[PDB]
């Protein structure tokens, strides 16, 4: 609905909310995802969320080294993307040597 | 806390994950691992080259 992002400048980085930081998961987050069926009918972007995720990964990897840093994506991809920077994020991900995995809804291409 | 003598129904089962305890009955644990009556259910056939 809104945008409580750690970084959000101008029009870009909108309809995105970094809900949690990197620490021990408990029943708090399990409840939080258990009771967040809300739509929040404002679809803006998906790549910006991943860029913010990797940036905050680099931001909060202080005092706690991580051997494998992982990000997963779940997006219908029905909204218009952004081409503000693509090669820059590719280079930043290679220098960060993190291997993302992309997941997608039932849309790959009887009673399913 | 009184010594004495406890009895099967005087006790529960628990697990303390992270900073929270979870409490169940003996029958609750014995039941959550229930899926089927004994016996095999045929799930079709497969070649002896795939296993």
């Amino acid at each position: 609905d809104g945008t409580d992002n750690p970084l959000s400048g101008g029009d870009q980085y909108q309809n995105i909310t970094v809900h949690r930081h990197l620490m021990l998961p408990d029943f708090d987050l399990l409840e939080d995802i258990e009771s967040k069926i809300q739509p929040g009918s404002q679809q803006a972007d998906f790549l910006d969320a991943l860029i913010v995720s990797m940036d905050v990964i680099q931001h909060e990897t202080i005092g706690k080294k991580f051997e494998k840093r992982h990000i997963e994506i779940f997006t219908d991809l029905s909204s218009r993307f952004s081409k503000s920077q693509l090669d820059i994020i590719i280079h930043s991900l290679k220098k960060c040597d993190i291997s993302l995995q992309f997941f997608l809804p039932f849309s790959l291409g009887g009673p399913f | 806390s009184t010594g004495g003598l406890l009895l099967p129904s005087d006790t529960k089962r628990s697990q303390i994950y992270g900073s929270r305890q979870i409490i169940l009955e003996k029958e609750e644990t014995e039941e959550l691992k229930r899926f089927d009556d004994p016996g095999l259910m045929l799930m079709g056939f497969k070649p002896l080259v795939l296993l």
